């Protein structure tokens, strides 16, 4: 029931993961 | 994108294309997605920034102090079931705002601080 703060988080951030994409960093030559 | 080939020492992969660091735009604002997040969102074909995303898509919630509504895209503080807008996780008791790490305990909806489970629970129950 005594709990330890945590970091916040955006409201709707919970429910958007299916529409996340991830981007990819890439190297030439 | 410009559907023409990079030739630099650092490009981007997203939807099954390759990008410039400067061509994957987010579609409503055309904000440089790269160097915004690590991550972008894809709904009706648009490629889309968090912000946009959250605006347009994202989902409300109902504060756990106040009762107003949480808008998407509101910096929120979750505990267990209960959400809260950022301003309005603070202490019952002393309406100290908190750090990571501090310890507050959770009765019914009301954060109180632990120096304060005391004295608030004399006071209150
Ligand atoms: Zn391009
Ligand atoms: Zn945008
Ligand atoms: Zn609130
Ligand atoms: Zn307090």
């Amino acid at each position: 029931d005594v709990m330890v703060v945590g970091e916040p988080t955006l409201m709707g951030g919970e429910f958007g993961d299916e529409d996340e994409r991830l981007i990819t960093r890439l190297e030439n030559t | 994108g410009c559907q023409q080939n990079i030739g630099d020492r650092y490009f981007l992969k997203a939807i099954d294309q390759y990008w410039h660091e400067d061509c994957l735009s987010c579609d409503l604002c055309g904000c440089r997605l790269g160097e915004v997040g690590r991550r972008l969102y894809y709904k009706l074909g648009r490629k889309l920034c968090r912000r946009d995303y959250l605006r347009l898509f994202g989902q409300d919630g109902l504060c756990a102090s106040c009762d107003k509504r949480i808008r998407a895209y509101e910096m929120t503080m979750r505990v267990k079931d209960k959400v809260y807008h950022l301003e309005c996780f603070k202490c019952a008791a002393c309406q100290k705002h908190f750090c990571v790490g501090d310890r507050y305990l959770l009765i019914n909806s009301d954060i109180v601080c632990e120096q304060d489970i005391y004295e608030w629970t004399k006071i209150n129950g």
